[PDB]
Parts: C-alpha cells; structure tokens; sequence
C-alpha cells in the first residue's frame, strides 16, 4: 500500500495541475503496419529470453547455453528472412 | 473456496459475451478476446501461486505469449478485410452466401 | 507462394498434429491446437480473391474462441483436482465446456454454421489439408478424454448433427458445400459411438479422410466447381464418370462396396448395447444423406447433359494434371469388403 | 571485399562465430560446475548413523567428508 | 491415439511439467505434496475405475487439501456465530493480544 | 532455533484458539470441539486463518500481507 | 513522514525541470555565439519562474475537436509517470525497494508511447494522425534495442534489485566491461528523449513539457546509476549523492552537448540505421555476453 | 565565458541534490541511526518479524542488546 | 480500505471487463482493457506476485493494445450516446451490486459451486524460509529443463513471422 | 472424522532466547560450530517424522544450548563483541564483509581466551 499511496498522491497532484490549468483560467500505408507486429513478434521472444539470469545458478549450464543461444539464432533467422525477402524495404 | 476465482470466472464470461455479441467492428470483439486472455491469465496466475505449484509455472507466460501472437494473426487479418474494403464492418460481408 | 515456405508450413501441419497425438500434457495439447491454426491459415488464401479473406476470417474467429474455451476447461480441471495428465477429468463442466470446444473445433450442429462458408471461397488444397487435418486432430484428443464425458453431450451433439448435416445440401449446388455437409454428418457418425467402443471411431475416421482425399483428388483432375462441369468432364474423358459413380456409391454406404463397413460395425457395437430405436434413428438419416449424393451421380455418369463445344479442343490435349495418390485411394476405399476382420489392425 | 561493403555485418559474424566455438578451449567450465554445485540452498539434513557407511562424518570439522580448499585458491 | 514415444524413445520430455513431487531444481514442497504422493501410491497399478470405488477417501482428503471448501465452511461458520453473538453483546473480547 | 520457535509459537497459536472454539460453540447441534475435516490423520499445515483468525483485522493484515508491500 | 518522503521527491520536479530548460538553452547559447536568459533578473532562473507561470495562465487551446475525456487522459498519464518514474531509482536509499526495477523502467517507458498514441488519435485531422504514427513507430522501434541490452548489462551482475548494481559498480566502472553496449544504449536514450537529431515537425504543452524532461532526467539518472558511478559508503551518503550529482550534470551537459551539433535523419534511413545497424551487433554482444560469463567461471550471486 | 551558465547549473544540481539527500536523512532519522532493513526474501521477512517481535514495543530497530540472556 | 482489498480490485476488474464488454468505440475499449489489465497486475502482485504480473504488464500493455490503438489509429475512423451501450454497462453495474450484496447481506454465492464467500486472505503461506522467491526459481525452471517447450514455443514464433509476412504479401 | 492431539499449555512452556535477531545473525559461526551438534538429533526427528507434537523435546534442548552457549559467550570475552554486533548491525541487512575490522578482532579474542 506504500507504493499505492505514493501513486495515488502523484495521480491526485497531476490532477490538481490539469484543474489549475483548465478550470482556473475561465487511409494509410501497409509498409507502416509490419513495423507493429515485427516489433511484437521480437519482443515476444524478448519474454521468452529475460528471465535467463535467475537461470545462471542450476546444475544445467550446457543445455541452457546451448539452447539460449539457439533462440537468438531463431531470433536472428527471423531478422535475416525478413531482412533478405523484402520485409524491412522501402 | 477464495471467492475471488468466482469474480474472475464470472469476467471471464462477460469478456466472452462480449466476444459474441458485437453490432458493428470486429476490433471491439477482439479486443473482448484479448480481456477473456488476461482473465485466463489472472486466473490461472493466481491459482499456482497460491497453491505454490512452483515447478510448472511455465503456463502464465506462454499462455500470454502465444494468445498474444493468435491477436497479432487477428489484427493483421483486420487489416486485410479493411485494406479490400471500405471499412471494417460486420456490414459489407453479405457476399459469400450460404 | 514459395515451394520452401509450403514445404515448412506442411512441416508444422505435421508437427502440430503429431503434438497434438504424443503429449501427455494439456498445454502441449492446447500449443498444438494453436501451432495447426497458425500453419492451417495461410495454406488458406492461396490466391488474393476477397472471398478468401472472408472466409479465413471467419474460420479464424471460430478457431480461437475453441482455443480459449479449451484453456478454460483446462484451467477449471485445475480449479479442482489439479494435475496435468490428459486423463479422466472431474467436472461436468469442465467436461461441458471440453465437449463444447472440441465440437466448435470439429464441427456439431450447434456449431455448424462456419463449415460451408469457409469451404466454398477457397482453393481445393486448403480445403483437402483442411479437412483432413481438422478432423484427424482433436480425435486423438476424444480418444484420451472419453471416460469422463456426459453422454447426453456427445449423443445430443451427434444426433442433432447427422440430421442437420443431412438436411443440408438439398439446395445447395456448390461441390464443396455437398463436402462440407457430408463432412458434419460423418463427424456425428465418428463422434457418435465414442462412448462404447472407440476402435469404431478411429477406423471410421481413417475410412472418411480416405474418403475425401479421393474425393478431392477426383476434383483436382479437372477444376470443377458446379456439376455442369461434372457433365463436361463427362463428356472429355470417361473413366472419371465410373469413379465419380464409385465413390459417391461408396460415400451414401452401401453394403457391396466398402463406405457400408463402417456403418455396419457400428451397428454392431452399438446394437450390442440395448440402444436400438437410435442406431435405427441414425441409419434413416443415413439413407437421408443420400437423395445428394444421388442427384449428383444423376448429373455425373447416368444421365448425360449437353456440352458446350471447345471441349472439340479440349480433346487434343491430354488431361496433365498431378495427382497426389489417386488409384492407391480409390482402391482401398472401394473394394475394402471382405477385409472386415480388418477392424483390428488399428486395434 | 566485404570488409567495407557493410562492416558492421561482417563484424557480427566474427564475434558471433568467437561465442558459438569458443567454449571448446577454456579451463574454466568444470570450475563454472564446481562453483555452482558447492552452493547449498537446501539444509542438509543429518540421517541416522551408520549402515556401516565409511563416510558421511559426525563432526563437520572432520575433513574427511566433500570437502573444499580451491574455493580459496581461486 | 495415445502414442508412447515418450517411453518408446526412453526421452522422458514431457513429464517434468505434469504433477508435484517430481525434483524442482530448488528443492522444495508445495501445500499439498503427501497428498499427491499418497493418491498416487493409492491408485497405481489400478484399471481406473476401481480407482473410484476404493481411493475415494485419499482423493477427497487431496480435495480438501487443495481447496479447503469444508474448512472454510466450519471457520465461517464460526465467524457468523461470533458475529450475532457478541452483537447479542457477550464477553467484550478478550481473543485479541492476549488470552 | 528459528524453526522450534516457529513450531512452538504455531502450537501454541492452535491451544488458544482451539480453546476458544471450545469456549464459543456450546449452543449448535453437531459440532465436535476439534474433528479436523481430514479422514486421515497427519498434521497439516495451517490456512493462515486458523491461527490468525477472530484477531480483528489489524493483527492480520499485519502479519499476513507483511512481506508483500513491506517497501 | 511517508508522504514528506513523498513531497520532498516531488516537490522539486518542478524547480529541476524549470532549471534544466534554463541550463539548456544557456548551454545552447554559449554552443552558439549568445549569452541570455541573463538580462531579465539575475542570470535568468526568474525568467523559467516567468514563462513558466505564463504558459500556466495562458488560455486553453480549446477544442475545436472532441473528445474532451481523452483529451483530459492522455496528459495525466504522461505526467503520472513522470511522477512515478523517480521512485524506485535508487540514491543510495531509495523510496521504494523492489525486487526488480528494469523491467518496471521498460513497461513505463511503454505507457508513454500510450500517451503519445492516446495524444494522436484525440488529436485532429489526418495529417496530424499520419505524423503522430510515424512518431509512434520510432518511439517503438527502440524497445527491443533498449530492452536486449539492458538484459544484458543486468547480466552480468545477476539481480533485477540494481542496488546489486550500485554494489557492483565499487571496483572498476562497468563503462570498461560494456564500453559498445552503453554506446548502443546511450544512442537508444537519445531516441527514446526525442530530441534532436530527431523530429517533430497540441496542447497542454505544459505537460508534454514537463514530461519529456522528466523523461531526459530520469534517463540521465538512470544512465548515470547504470554504467558508471562510484562506491557508496554508509555512515556518509551525502558524499556519494553529490558525486552522483556532478557525474549525471556532466553527462546531461554531454548530451545537450551532442544535440546542438549535428542535422536529422531520413525516416527511412532511420529504420534502415536501426535494424540493420543496431540489431545484428546488439544481438551479437548480448549473445557474447552470455557465453563469457558461463566461461570466466563468474556467474553473478543472484541471491 | 561560461561563467554566467555555472550558477544557473548550481541551482539545478541543488535541486538535484535535495531529495536524495533529505530521504537518507529522513530515513536515518526514522529508524535511529540505522540503515532501514531492506526486505527482499520470505526468510529475512520472518527474521524481521521475530526481531519485531521480540522487541515489545512493536518496532524493530530496538534490537534488546544482550542484557536479557538470562 | 479495509480487509477485502484483493476483492475491491476485482470487483474493479470486472468494471472494467464490462466496460469494454459494452461495445463502446475501440479506443475507449483499448482504455478499459488498459485500466483492466492494470488492476489485474495489482491483484496478482497482491497475492505474491514477484514478477508475473509485472511481466504481463510489458507484453499486453506494452506491446498489445499499442497495436490495438495503432490498427484503431489507421483502420477505423468514427467519421460523423447509444442506448445499449449505457444500458448494458448498467446491467453489469447492478449484476455486481446483485452479486456483493449476496457475498455481503447473506453467507455466500454458489452458481454451481459452493464459493465459501469471505475475506480471501485466506489461503496463504505460513512464513516458510523461501530465501529466494519461489516464483523466480520456478521461471527459471524453464531454462533448466525446458527442452521441448522453448523449442516449439520459438518454433511457433519463427512460423508467426513468416505467416505474418505471408499475409500481409510476402514476400 | 479424527480428533486433534494437540499438545496443552503444560508443554507450552520453555523459556526461549531473549534476544535480537542482529547479535543472533552476527554469531553465526560459532553457535554453529561448538553448539548445534545435539540438534542434529532435532533435525533427525524432524525429517523422519514430520509431526510436530513429536519431537518438541530436542526443541527444548536446542533452547538450553543457546543459553548455555550465550551464558558461556557474555561471562567471558568478549565485550568488544557487543561492539561487533552494534558495527554489523546498522549496515542495512548484515553483510559478513562490512565491519571486518572488529570481526577479526573477536577472533583474536575467542582464540587466545576461549
Ligand atoms: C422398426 C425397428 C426394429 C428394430 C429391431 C427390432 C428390435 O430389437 O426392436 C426392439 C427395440 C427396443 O425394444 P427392447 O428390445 O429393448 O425390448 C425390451 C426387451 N429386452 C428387455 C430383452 C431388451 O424397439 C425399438 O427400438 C422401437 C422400434
Ligand atoms: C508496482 C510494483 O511492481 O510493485 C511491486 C511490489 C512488490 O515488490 P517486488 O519488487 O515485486 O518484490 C516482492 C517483495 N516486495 O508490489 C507491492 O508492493 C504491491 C502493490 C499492490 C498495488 C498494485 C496496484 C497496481 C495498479
């Protein structure tokens, strides 16, 4: 409930700001859309890859090196693809 | 019995009302498919936590990450149906008849 | 279209099934379900055609509300006695819930609104991968979870099923509309001895995609969309007609030839249950799922249709289509009688 | 060649291949296992005496149990 | 088809994820470990559905270990009867900090 | 030693309440004084509501939800 | 005591926002051939006290659009987080202590592409749409690069806590370990605060204002926390507080330092500088930067 | 020169320095020359709460030095 | 303020799960599913609840409904309130009242179920010595046996993009 | 179903460790080393039977063992402990590499006197 009330005291000053502000003074292109779904798509696999340091302590190491770094090769793989089949062109 | 799995499941069937009935855009239905995802989520979260199932606790995050790759397919399909059309309406698909 | 890119898409087609049949865990089974929706979709809008678009929207929208209704019959088993074995539930409604997302997987009579309309504006490989795939994958499923389902569900589902999917295609004189149709009332054969002896099921669900795959391959050969093109290519090539005549014969299931196998063994294991007045029920609608298929062999190879000419240039030409596996199919779905203590190499 | 067609591209190849090959040849992934073994997280819990076990000692000032001295010697 | 390559390749996969009791690589319980194991060694070697007939009791006691619905029915019940009966207005509490 | 005051404080949490309970509900039909639920008999850890139960909110919500917004 | 902990944060956003503008366009004039704003008071901290007061009490933009409760949403979501964001960014003792702090970074960072979505649908015509997109996508294309690389600068140190960091960071600077990765990170702050060499070309200005230098400082405290530093010694915090101070005034002059020197970019060469010069050595760093730890036998104590 | 920018920059770096530092005052006034006891596990949670407990006045940082051992 | 805390915020998440269930324009809706996923990672934080909900609050909230206002941004326009809108978030409103008012003025709410109906504070850890907050270890879990499950799941992912380039006219 | 056979107040009596939880952390080592040999038997009943209302008599023993460990710790040196643990205590949560200083010299102190 701290961090709570600390929020609560930011949101009520921020809105004390806008009522001193406010009440006191009285088509598209298709090229644009894969940049949205290319970002979501590698910050999905970002999700998949941040929780690798609370990992870096069990008696697995080789297996998780291994295919840690065969998901960075997928991530890659996906960059290169989109990279050589006219994904990112302009 | 924690009543709280009572509120989420009954949000739950307000997100799939909603994810049903819907009059004109299909971006208000899925996005209502997107909430019932983040029920399924909070649901499911709380359960293994407070039962501290703590050795599959994979399901919260991939449930999340590929429910949120099916909405991307969605939003891209959307914007397929709107690109070979005017809008995006449930209007202007009486073509294909049954 | 890219040869590498449907060589990989066919690769997940096959991985999510095989997904799908192995694990013993539900969020492999349910990654399955979603990993066969995201390789079954752009086999789907093949060309660019809005019709397409539509109904790949509309097969999308089905599919992923069955995916969440699914999570949620798995997130409720864990709500009460919680274990990830795909086993014997304990909940008559998650069991509900699991019946009713399965039957807006496969397809029921409640459910059924969606099969013909993505059918028809749809090249006829998406439609073969499709219906092959899509009803091969959630049996393996039934297969694991039939100890713990309410019977009024199944029956329910696959009474109402068989007479709907019998009382369409009356009207209807698109081809894959007629496969659409013939497609749900097998899916409510198939579905509907599941609870008694599931040997039937599987056998039955082998015997229906061989079936369809030679239905499919006999409308490759010629691209064919109304049966006035069915009396053209009657009238351009002639062992099509006996084959249109065969399989459909074999389609309505009649005893000399081998679409009566899986009716009478179900019968059979059925019948052995006191059940009489509904096996008796489901084999009059089987007789109903025929006048069809009978007007179809009727404009096909019985009575004959006057043609149009250019099929005078047409007969220069041989017909130079690929076939996947046509004679293999067609004579393994045909004269497959005798081979009735054949039941048991599945099981 | 390629060096100055797009430099960046053929500098992340390098150092990308270097961090694929490299932990072939390097002393230190045996003393990576030793270190994160010798971490305990669970209490070990004593057991009853002896089924005439050669080992398992009584006072942990005994060295003849798993011991450890490179922890020190780095 | 339930197909075994699990246990036909000797890749035991996909079984790590399925139940409690299994080794979490920091060791420790969840609330309701002996039940399981108990359950489990109740209803092994067992053609499931004599399962129901005989392990009912051990599987009702992992019931209510998991979901405490009868527990939380006798301890509400309690909180109801406390309630009406100190609004009845007996004993000013002594419960709270002390005896 | 943080352990055996651990069991020691919970068991002595059990004795009050439970004499509590005793004290409270001698007007209800049924109702045995202290039949767990649980057919079998092992001990089993506590909900967090039958030690800290009836202390009136404060005490509760100062030893259970503690730790998860304590900074 | 809790909230004057609150207050005493809070208070002097203002003063250091007002202050920083001040800083900024003197730095900016004495980069160019100008003294002022010196003529209106002593040395000018009057003047931002002046126009900051005006445009206050200037009058509304009124609309002339609708959606007059979007209109009220977005700015109190900017300057929320802008409120919020100096909280758990630890001063040797911070005001809240979490288990992890740099993904919380990443998801508000995230709300203010909200913020300036939710600005840009609630704007005005079309053209105003088409620009506010376009800066929504090179507000987004840098939340992978941010992202990766603060993952991998945690790394190498283990705990999410970065009071584990601020521990770590007593020996040697951790600018010597990852000098090109705080170089790619660096640059990514730079896109992130939108400035120059990056583009713009409304209301209420005061809150956009207001946020996006909140946003600078809280990024230059968050650099200066990040990859650089000194040790901390209890029992005498002030001292590390005011190196502290004097290392983030350094390396914000450093930046308004970088922003007056050099023209913008093209979208397009923007996108084609991002992917295909960032993306592939981010990758390849980070990728490094998990095999090196597993093979200098030092794998962080993340408790 | 860049005399008149140095003051304008120390005023903005007193505003930088004031919050940090009156919150390490205020939390070495609000604990009694201590260091507030961070609290990132269950474990030393519960060694708080025992600290806490044992102290009687319902606060922690009385810390009952040695004079009841017996 | 008082003891149902985790119970407040689930009656707001469900006000705000009927908000956007109301059909409203998908702007609006993106803001409801916004203040509803917001409150879903309080609550989920409340119970214990070290990383997952803050670990959701970047994916859905930060890299979901950012492209659900950008295809409202680009696609849809409201180019010129109604009352099925007002009167179903109405229903909702008086389905909660209905719905509290048996949790509070009676003993409890059952559907089909029995849902003992009190504080849900209950059930919760008795204080055991964790030391290293069972939720992370149990992620990292994921790295240390997670063979298969990361192969198909980035599997999937390389599929997602290709699929996704497919449609929108690969190449 | 079965009854609870809770132990009375008559064995919820043993007088415990009066003290706080910094000196308690900061004498780690060595009521690890001479003492804590007997409560392995503590420890023994505890994961052999996991029924507390069994083995709380070995809990009453480790309760002994600290007094007789602290009484042997305050009578004797040293007094500069009492700064040791005062020097570790106000160093946010207490770190083993902070005061090392006083760590040593409580060192020399138990070596050369105890
Ligand atoms: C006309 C359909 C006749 C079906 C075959 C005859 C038959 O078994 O009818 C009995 C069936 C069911 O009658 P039944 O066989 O269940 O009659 C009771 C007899 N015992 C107790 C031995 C089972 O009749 C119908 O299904 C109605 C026709
Ligand atoms: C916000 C946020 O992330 O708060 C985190 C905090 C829990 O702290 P955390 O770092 O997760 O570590 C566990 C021990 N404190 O969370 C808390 O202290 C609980 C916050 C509850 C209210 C959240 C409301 C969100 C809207």
């Amino acid at each position: 409930m701290n961090l709570m009330i600390t929020l609560l005291t930011n949101f009520t000053l921020a809105t004390l700001l806008v009522t001193i502000a406010f009440w006191l003074p009285q088509p598209f292109s298709m090229k644009f859309f894969l940049v949205a779904i290319t970002f979501l798509l590698f910050d999905l696999e970002i999700a998949l890859l941040l929780p690798l340091p609370w990992a870096s302590q069990t008696t697995n190491l080789n297996t998780m090196l291994t295919m840690a770094l065969l998901l960075i090769f997928l991530l890659a793989v996906s960059l290169a693809y989109e990279w050589t089949q006219k994904g990112l062109e302009w | 019995m924690s009543l709280v799995y009572m509120n989420i499941m009954m949000a739950f069937t307000v997100s799939l009302t909603g994810l049903l009935m819907y009059r004109s855009h299909l971006m208000s239905s899925l996005l209502c498919l997107e909430g019932m995802m983040l029920s399924l989520f909070i649901l499911a979260t709380l359960m293994i936590l407070n039962s501290h199932f703590t050795l599959a606790s994979m399901m919260p995050i991939i449930l999340l990450v590929f429910a949120a790759c099916e909405a991307a397919l969605g939003l891209s399909l959307l914007v397929m149906v709107s690109n070979t059309y005017g809008t995006d309406y449930v209007q202007n698909l009486n073509l294909l008849q049954c | 279209m890219n040869p590498i890119i449907l060589i990989i898409i066919l690769m997940t087609v096959m991985l999510g099934t095989i997904i799908v049949m192995i694990s013993t865990h539900w969020l492999l089974i349910w990654i399955g379900f979603e990993m066969n929706m995201l390789a079954i979709i752009p086999i789907m809008m093949k060309k660019h055609n809005p019709r397409a678009t539509e109904a790949s929207t509309k097969y999308f929208l089905t599919q992923s509300t069955a995916s969440m209704l699914l999570m949620m019959a798995i997130i409720i088993n864990l709500m009460f006695s919680g274990q990830w074995t795909v086993m014997k539930l304990f909940n008559p409604m998650a069991s509900m819930l699991m019946t009713m997302a399965l039957a807006m997987k496969l397809g029921m009579a409640p459910f059924h609104f969606w099969v013909p309309e993505v059918t028809q504006g749809i090249p006829l490989s998406s439609g073969l991968i499709l219906l092959t795939w899509q009803k091969l994958a959630p049996m393996s499923v039934l297969y694991q979870i039939l100890p713990s389902i309410n019977l009024d569900l199944i029956l329910t589902l696959s009474i109402l099923s068989i007479t709907i999917g019998g009382w369409g295609g009356l009207n209807q004189t698109q081809l894959r509309k007629i496969m659409a149709y013939s497609s749900i009332a097998h899916m409510g054969w198939m579905t509907a001895v599941l609870l008694y002896n599931p040997t039937m099921t599987l056998l039955n669900l082998i015997i229906y995609i061989i079936m369809t795959s030679t239905m499919f391959t006999l409308f490759m050969a010629n691209s064919t969309t109304t049966t006035l093109s069915l009396s053209h290519t009657w009238n351009k090539a002639p062992i099509m007609t006996i084959l249109v005549l065969i399989t459909l014969l074999s389609m309505g299931g009649l005893p000399p030839l081998s679409g009566f196998m899986p009716k009478w063994m179900i019968i059979q294991e059925m019948t052995k249950n006191d059940s009489i007045i509904l096996p008796t029920l489901m084999a009059i609608t089987a007789l109903l799922n025929l006048y069809f298929y009978m007007r179809l062999t009727y404009s096909t190879a019985l009575t004959m249709f006057p043609s149009t000419n250019n099929m005078k240039m047409k007969w220069q030409f041989p017909t130079t289509k690929r076939m996947t596996l046509l004679p293999t199919m067609t004579v393994l779905s045909t004269m497959l009688l005798p081979l009735t203590p054949i039941l048991s190499i599945l099981e | 060649n390629v060096w100055a067609k797009e430099p960046v591209l053929v500098a992340s190849f390098a150092i990308a291949g270097l961090a694929v090959i490299l932990p072939t040849l390097s002393p230190y992934t045996k003393y990576s296992l030793m270190i994160n073994r010798a971490t305990p997280y669970n209490y070990p819990v004593p057991l009853r005496d002896d089924g005439n076990m050669p080992d398992v000692p009584s006072h942990p000032q005994d060295p003849q149990g798993p011991s450890l001295e490179w922890l020190k010697r780095l | 088809p339930f197909f075994d390559v699990q246990k036909k390749l000797g890749v035991d996969l996909d079984h790590w994820m399925t139940i409690q009791s299994a080794e979490q690589p920091h060791r420790i319980p969840a609330r309701c470990h002996a039940f399981e194991k108990e359950w489990i060694e109740c209803a092994h070697g067992i053609g499931s559905i004599r399962a129901e007939k005989e392990c009912k009791i051990e599987f009702e006691d992992f019931r209510e270990c998991l979901l405490r619905q009868k527990t939380m029915k006798r301890l509400n019940a309690i909180k109801r009867q406390r309630d009406k009966l100190i609004k009845e207005g007996k004993y000013t509490p002594p419960p709270h900090h002390s005896g | 030693l943080l352990q055996a005051e651990k069991d020691r404080r919970v068991l002595q949490m059990l004795r009050e309440n439970l004499e509590e309970e005793a004290t409270i509900m001698k007007d209800v039909p049924g109702w045995k004084v202290g039949e767990s639920v649980f057919h079998t008999t092992r001990w089993v850890t506590p909900m967090m509501g039958e030690l800290y139960g009836l202390r009136t909110g404060e005490e509760i919500l100062s030893s259970t939800y503690g730790f998860i917004w304590y900074t | 005591m809790f909230m004057i902990n609150v207050l005493t944060l809070i208070i002097p956003i203002l003063l250091a926002v007002a202050f920083l503008t001040l800083v900024e366009r003197k730095v900016l004039g004495y980069m160019q051939f100008r003294k002022g704003p010196n003529v209106v008071g002593p040395y000018g901290l009057l003047q931002p006290i002046a126009d900051a007061i005006k445009l206050f009490i200037k009058e509304p933009l009124r609309p002339a659009t609708s959606s007059i409760s979007m209109f009220i949403l977005a700015p109190i979501l900017a300057l929320t987080l802008a409120l919020t964001m100096w909280i758990p960014l630890p001063m040797p003792y911070p005001l809240i202590n979490m288990n992890l702090g740099v993904l919380f970074m990443l998801a508000m960072s995230s709300l203010a592409v909200y913020s300036i979505l939710w600005s840009g649908w609630a704007s005005n015509s079309k053209y105003a749409l088409i620009g506010a997109l376009r800066a929504v996508a090179q507000t987004i294309s840098y939340e992978v690069t941010l992202a990766i690389i603060l993952l991998s600068v945690l790394l190498m140190n283990g705990s999410f806590t970065l009071s584990t960091l601020i521990i770590t960071q007593e020996q040697v600077w951790l600018i010597f370990p990852a000098w090109p990765l705080a170089m790619m990170w660096f640059i990514s702050t730079l896109a992130e605060t939108n400035r120059a060499p990056f583009d713009l070309t409304a209301g209420p200005f005061a809150l956009f204002f207001m946020a996006e230098y909140a946003n600078i400082i809280m990024m230059n405290i968050f650099t200066t926390t990040l990859f650089l530093g000194a040790f901390h010694n209890p029992y005498m915090p002030e001292l590390y507080t005011i190196n502290f101070t004097i290392k983030s005034l350094l390396l914000s002059i450093t930046f308004l330092w970088i922003r007056a020197s050099y023209p913008r970019f093209r979208y397009d060469q923007l996108m084609h500088l991002l992917w295909k010069n960032f993306l592939p050595l981010t990758l390849a760093l980070c990728m490094w930067h998990v095999s090196l730890p597993i093979l200098l036998s030092s794998i962080p104590p993340q408790t | 020169m860049w005399f008149e920018v140095l003051p304008g920059i120390a005023v903005m770096g007193v505003c930088l320095f004031i919050p940090g530092m009156a919150t390490a005052r205020i939390h070495r006034f609000s604990n009694g020359g201590r260091e507030k006891r961070v609290a990132h596990y269950s474990y030393q949670w519960y060694l708080m709460e025992r600290d806490r407990r044992v102290s009687g006045v319902n606060r922690y940082y009385v810390s009952k030095g040695l004079e009841n051992i017996d | 303020m008082m003891t149902y805390i985790v119970f407040i915020l689930s009656i707001i998440f469900v006000m705000g799960f009927v908000g956007f269930s109301s059909k409203p324009s998908p702007i609006y809706g993106g803001l409801g599913l916004i203040v509803s996923g917001g409150v879903g990672c309080g609550i989920v934080l409340n119970f214990g609840g070290s990383f997952l909900g803050l670990m959701v609050f970047l994916i859905y909230l930060g890299g979901m409904m950012v492209v659900f206002g950008y295809t409202t941004a680009m696609a849809t326009e409201q180019y010129p309130s109604n009352k099925v809108v007002l009167g179903t978030f109405i229903t909702g409103l008086l389905m909660e009242f209905l719905m509290v008012y048996y949790v509070l003025k009676d003993k409890e709410v059952e559907i089909v179920f029995k849902f003992n109906g009190m504080g849900d504070w209950v059930i919760y850890d008795t204080g055991d010595s964790g030391f290293f907050s069972e939720e992370a270890m149990g992620i990292a879990a994921l790295y240390s046996y997670g063979t298969w499950l990361v192969i198909v799941t980035g599997w999937s992912l390389l599929i997602g993009v290709v699929v996704i380039m497919e449609i929108t006219r690969g190449n | 179903p079965g009854i609870v056979e809770l132990p009375s107040l008559e064995d919820l009596k043993v007088q415990e460790v009066k003290v706080s939880s910094s000196v308690l952390k900061a004498a780690a080592h060595h009521y690890g080393a001479q003492c804590d040999k007997p409560n392995k038997e503590f420890m023994l009943c505890r994961w052999e039977e996991k029924d507390p209302r069994r083995c709380l008599e070995e809990g009453k023993l480790v309760n002994q063992c600290a007094l007789e460990f602290f009484r042997q710790i305050k009578r004797h040196c040293a007094e500069p402990f009492t700064e040791y643990w005062t020097c570790i205590d106000y160093s946010g949560l207490q770190l083993f590499r902070r005061c090392r200083k006083e760590q040593a010299q409580f060192d020399k102190c138990v070596l050369d006197k105890l």
